[PDB]
């Protein structure tokens, strides 16, 4: 019980030495900059041929295919300038909460509520290629990290990083308390963040093998985070109708993101290619538009006639596509 | 040029084949099995076959396909279910005596399923294995009920009680009372959107799967009668 | 004085079948297999508040038809068709429902989008070949004297019709269409009554006037609508010098009027008011 | 148990002893960045018709 007491002196001594570095808020740094103003976007595209609801997509390095999964135990290829299909790539399993583009466009990976990654071969038609096995607990995220290892993150608080050729894991990320549910990679491929169930979210060094930092910003369960074009910030969505903007030399948040007028949870958060606008979807049957810097509302993405689960920008900042539990997918411009 | 016209072609094939697996798609009906430890979840599904567990079953021309999920206080995945027929539920009714007891255990377990948001419109067909155990314990049974049940006292059999040949008037009671402990949770927060159907099963039972089926198509018959404002 | 009142029921029919056929077209979400029927009943009802409906109205008001005679055979063959084929659809809706009541394991298979197409192609078939057929050829023309008068005249469009033609015309429109309507609703209603005895007995202690209500209105308003005229048609027949003109078209003008409720009927969902609120609102 | 609390000493005895910046300078940088790379995302600024590839 002596810890218990330990533990509490230390929280307090860290909380003391964020605040010291407060010279002045990011609102009052950024006041008179002009506003963005209204943005009006119209949907392009309309993709259809899932028998069911949607849970993942992911875009393509070339901005011009992507991939989606859905209930029914199907990974469908789209082309977005044609908008016909190229593959159609049946399961194993039929429930699936993830899917994965890999850099080259050689392999698409996924997993579900079985607790095995697979990952298939699209340059040889499509089939099998390896089964990665290991996880006690559903998983929840997947991204490929090069051709020829992965990181996930699956939902027995741990997340791994893999090896394709040998199958093997070779480094095991602990320290979470609840599950966890996404994660986004550094540009550079060096460090990455996760959002945890425990409202907290922590930083982690693949090389290092070790946490780095962590972020207790907010109250409720955290359902998707991303990562500043910069590399030096990350902006997270929870359950409490709040998106919040982290900070990595900082060490303590900037701004809250929140509207008196919404009360449901959040399901995705993207930014854009310069980094000025917060793309973030809702429960609300709807999507909506923030400003990265103001935290102004500027838009709403209205168009879906169900819960909206997925969304993702090009490499190229030129379209946004969301994913609904429609069986519909978008392509807004 | 000519790859516009393979590409087209590729997805003309690709469209034919979803097409085809679409209608076998929505032929079949999906139930959830989820239960307790020490429930018999893995026997009822032995009996219906002769990380997650699949099974089908074809009856009447009619296909089934169950799911055994599994280990968590709080199960995020349930959102996924939302979609399924009904939800099987098996409980232990003889362990009242073991281990907070795992009865009030079931019960909040159960409280806290009807009273998912997610799952506002979804039946549940509920289970009482171990009936023989109960009996035996129950009558010519060293402890009461009451110790661990203060309520058993101020209960009364069901005049609709409908006692099987050669059981005695204390186990009927048990029973009853027992089933009542969820007939109550289910009936107050309802709202008419899903219902419950108690049944009691013991190891030594060939009927189950009729049971599955007559449930479910009183579920589907019921949702279609409401749905077009007729009850 | 009649003028507001015509005016008012044309408008009344127009504006709430082109609201419900615009809302079942913008939103792909009430495109089911059951609202093809609901579209093609809406299509029926417009073009008959559209048609025959202001031309009727003139014609009344006038006392002269100021068109030829191929107008007035038009307007009558139009007549008929709109109305047989407003009928058909509501039987062929009262099948669907005992069928995805009665059979819940067997209705996803039994009924798919190719068959929708084919059933109310065949409806709006078998109304137009009782309608343009036996009308716009020479084969409902009576033998009489004012018959004949009537006919030779460029300015008089009236109706005369055979014992055969009025016979088999009110056959196939109403009585078939009748029939089979009382006993889906019959069977329908049983099942209901079953399904809450069953819940009463099952749940009764803890916790049949909602399908009588609604069976109520269905079956009352078609009825009281569309049957009086449907048998002082063969009245007038069967017998002369009973019934006068004047009750004659009162009679079937007020059957005209079942064509404004059913968008008040059978579009009463949740969903299709949300629908309703989503534009002109 | 006993070693669960002790690990989280050990660990949050690392995290506190870190180099931190003045949050000014974070977001003078982030205004920076934001700035600089400001007209090159169609997003933000309507691109004309002619270059949209999904139209
Ligand atoms: N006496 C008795 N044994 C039973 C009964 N039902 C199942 N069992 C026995 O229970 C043993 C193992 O537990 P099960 O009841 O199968 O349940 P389980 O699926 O293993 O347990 P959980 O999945 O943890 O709920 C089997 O070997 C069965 O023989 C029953 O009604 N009476
Ligand atoms: C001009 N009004 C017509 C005249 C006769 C007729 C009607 C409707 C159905 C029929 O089967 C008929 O024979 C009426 O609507």
């Amino acid at each position: 019980d002596q810890l218990r007491q330990e533990a509490e002196q230390l929280k307090n001594q860290i909380r003391d030495a964020r605040k010291a570095c407060a010279d002045a808020t990011l609102s009052q740094i950024t006041n008179n900059i002009d506003p963005v103003g209204r943005i009006q976007m119209r949907t392009r595209r309309t993709l259809r041929g899932h028998l069911a609801k949607i849970y993942a997509m992911h875009w393509g390095t070339d901005s011009r295919l992507l991939v989606s999964a859905s209930q029914d135990g199907k990974l469908i290829i789209w082309d977005s300038y044609t908008t016909n299909k190229v593959h159609a790539i049946p399961l194993r399993s039929s429930w699936v909460m993830t899917c994965a583009y890999a850099p080259s466009g050689n392999y698409v990976a996924c997993g579900g509520l079985d607790n095995i990654c697979s990952i298939y071969n699209l340059k040889t038609n499509v089939r099998v290629s390896r089964e990665l096995a290991g996880h006690t607990g559903y998983l929840s995220c997947c991204r490929f990290l090069d051709d020829n290892q992965i990181v996930t993150s699956s939902g027995d608080t741990t997340c791994a990083l893999w090896d394709i050729e040998t199958g093997q894991q070779t480094t095991t990320f602990t320290g979470h308390t609840g599950d966890v549910m996404s994660l986004s990679l550094a540009p550079d491929t060096r460090l990455f963040v996760s959002g945890a169930c425990d409202a907290s979210a922590k930083l982690w060094d693949v090389r290092e093998g070790m946490c780095r930092q962590t972020f207790t910003g907010h109250e409720s369960d955290i359902n998707a985070i991303c990562f500043f074009p910069n590399g030096n910030a990350f902006a997270t969505g929870s359950d409490d109708a709040t998106c919040r903007l982290f900070d990595l030399r900082a060490d303590q948040e900037l701004m809250t993101y929140s509207h008196d007028n919404i009360i449901c949870g959040i399901t995705s958060v993207s930014f854009s290619k310069s980094g000025r606008l917060l793309l973030a979807g809702y429960d609300d049957f709807n999507c909506n538009v923030w400003d990265a810097l103001k935290a102004d509302r500027a838009g709403v993405l209205a168009g879906h006639d169900n819960r909206v689960s997925c969304l993702g920008v090009t490499d190229d900042g030129m379209a946004v596509a969301t994913g609904s539990w429609d069986s519909f997918l978008k392509i807004w411009n | 040029r000519n790859e516009e016209k393979a590409q087209r072609e590729a997805n003309k094939k690709i469209e034919k084949q979803l097409q085809k697996d679409k209608q076998v798609y929505r032929a079949t009906h999906r139930l959830l099995l989820l239960g307790a430890g020490e429930s018999g979840k893995s026997t009822i599904v032995k009996q219906m076959r002769i990380g997650i567990f699949e099974t089908k079953f074809q009856v009447d021309k009619v296909n089934f396909h169950m799911f055994d999920v599994g280990r968590d206080e709080r199960r995020k995945w349930i959102q996924c279910f939302n979609d399924v027929t009904a939800i099987i539920f098996v409980v232990a009714s003889s362990s009242y005596n073991m281990v907070t007891n795992r009865l009030q255990e079931a019960l909040n377990l159960f409280k806290s399923i009807w009273n998912n948001r997610w799952l506002r419109t979804i039946s549940v067909i509920l289970f009482l294995n171990k009936q023989d155990l109960l009996a035996e314990k129950v009558l010519a049974g060293k402890s009461k009920i009451e110790d661990y049940f203060p309520e058993f006292a101020r209960y009364t059999t069901p005049e609709d009680a409908t006692p099987e040949p050669g059981e005695d008037p204390r186990v009927t009671r048990a029973k009853y009372f027992i089933r009542d402990e969820f007939l109550r949770i289910s009936t107050a927060s309802g709202d008419g959107r899903h219902y419950c159907y108690p049944h009691f099963t013991c190891a030594v039972d060939t009927e189950n799967i009729r049971r599955v089926f007559n449930d479910c198509r009183d579920i589907i018959q019921r949702m279609h009668l409401r749905q077009y404002e007729l009850l | 004085g009649m003028g507001i009142v015509m005016s008012l029921i044309v408008l009344a029919i127009v504006f709430g079948n082109v609201l419900v056929i615009t809302a079942i077209a913008k939103f792909e979400r009430l495109q089911t297999v059951t609202n093809y029927f609901i579209t093609s009943l809406a299509c029926a009802d417009l073009v008959m508040g559209l048609a025959v409906v202001p031309f009727g109205a003139a014609h009344i008001l006038t006392k002269t038809w100021t068109f030829g005679n191929f107008w007035c055979e038009f307007w009558t063959s139009i007549d008929v068709l709109c109305v047989t084929a407003s009928i058909e659809t509501l039987c062929v809706i009262a099948v669907d429902r005992y069928f995805a009541i009665t059979s819940p394991f067997k209705y996803q298979s039994l009924l798919t989008k190719n068959k929708a197409r084919v059933i109310i192609l065949m409806v709006w078939i078998v109304s137009g070949l009782t309608s343009f057929l036996p009308i716009q050829m020479h084969w409902y023309r009576a033998t009489h004297q004012e018959a004949i008068n009537c006919y030779a005249e460029e300015t008089c469009c009236d109706f005369f019709t055979n014992q055969a033609y009025a016979i088999a015309s009110s056959i196939v429109s109403f009585y078939v269409p009748l029939v089979i309507m009382v006993f889906v609703y019959s069977r329908v209603f049983q099942e209901a009554k079953r399904q809450l005895q069953k819940i009463d007995k099952s749940e009764g202690r803890f916790h049949e006037h909602k399908a009588l209500k609604t069976l109520g209105i269905i079956m009352g308003t078609f009825t009281l609508c569309w049957l009086p005229f449907f048998i002082v048609n063969i009245v007038h027949v069967i017998q002369d010098n009973l019934i006068r003109k004047e009750v004659y078209i009162l009679l079937n003008w007020i059957g005209y009027v079942n064509s404004g409720f059913n968008p008040l009927i059978y579009c009463r969902s949740p969903d299709f008011r949300i629908a309703f609120q989503e534009l002109l609102c | 148990s006993i070693a669960q609390a002790r690990k989280l000493v050990e660990q949050l005895k690392m995290e506190a002893n870190i180099d931190r910046i003045k949050v000014s300078k974070a977001a003078a940088d982030l205004m920076a960045y934001c700035e600089a790379h400001a007209k090159e995302d169609p997003l933000l600024t309507p691109v004309p018709a002619s270059e949209n590839p999904f139209r």
